[PDB]
């Protein structure tokens, strides 16, 4: 292990920690966005407190809020086009992210 | 039965004359379709 | 020979897709993007088809969907399944139009 | 592999791609011609949309439109002469292409 | 000897075909294309028969069928099964005439 190897290892570790910190900030922003969307466009029965009392994981809460927002805003034809299926119950993921982006566009044009 | 039709083949002079009249009619129909008068 | 038969099947499928795209683009966008004039200007068939698809997206799909679903405002380099989704959304838009 | 072999291989590949492109253009023209013939001379029930809803392949649609055009325009004697048989249900191919060329001639002389 | 018998059968078949073609051509086209005068001008029997067939096509079969079914306007080099189809169409035309 020479000095160049020491420096490159240190730089790699520092960059890895910085990327982890950025990921944590991104997760915090995602949680804040989900909270704002649930408060603004969805009923009080879908609140995180009552969902946790009913015993659902945080990720389940996020995906449920996303699916409800997509059903509320994105039209069924757009769902059947982008997600290739009408049912959204097994479409959580990147396709769900695209659907919620479309829902954000829909609410922006609605306002 | 108009001269504008490439497939048209006049058998006699009378059919040729009728095609002339049809062609004139189709042209004035086309002219009015393309016409756009300037208002004001 | 059935491998070549299936290759010909795929050829017919993409030819039908190209014909449909061209027929709708001629009546929707302009005559300047015609296949003959584009070939004279020197674009390959696939390049012509993708350019027509991108123009269709730029005419029907609003810019917000482009910068949200496709993650980039510029359709210049988004080609692929994202482009397929964009042209599907454009088809939905022209259907509802 | 020498320079002459490299050049001849490159030229052969380029010519092959050009021939494939020409074949694609020919197929596109064939599809356009079939669409125009079906729209102009054949009933709406034979439309590609309804045929696809009934579940028939594109080639089947093309050959069906061709057979209907041949039956409509080309006389039965001409069919029995060129195709050597009255029934056209198993005459798809180059003989079908000749029959549809004869049908195009028939409609041109009819107009 | 049955091989030679079948060869003679084919000889009779083509001789009957030639006789029918000549008999109809004499009454349909002209006397200038008679077998005797063509032989004097120096054409083989098969060349005479194919020339008569091509003239029959040029007299009965319209030019559009020639340039569509036979793919070429000129019957100068189309001889073969395409020529057989052309002469069959000419027979149909003279039958309906």
């Amino acid at each position: 292990l020479s000095i160049n190897e020491r420096i490159t290892k240190e730089l790699a570790e520092v960059e890895e920690r910085e990327r982890i910190e950025k990921q944590l900030l991104l997760e915090a922003e995602r949680i804040n966005e989900i909270d704002t969307l649930a408060k603004a466009h969805l009923s009080n029965h879908f609140n995180k407190e009552v969902l946790l009392a009913k015993g659902y994981t945080l990720k389940d809460i996020m995906q449920a809020q996303r699916r409800e927002l997509v059903r509320k805003f994105v039209p069924i034809e757009q769902i059947k086009a982008i997600a290739k299926v009408s049912d959204i119950s097994h479409i959580d993921g990147e396709i769900l992210e695209q659907l919620v982006s479309l829902a954000k566009v829909n609410i922006k044009l609605r306002k | 039965a108009s001269l504008l039709d490439s497939n048209f083949v006049p058998i006699n002079f009378t059919e040729f004359v009728q095609a002339i009249s049809n062609t004139y009619k189709q042209r004035r129909i086309q002219f009015y379709e393309n016409l756009k008068r300037h208002k004001r």
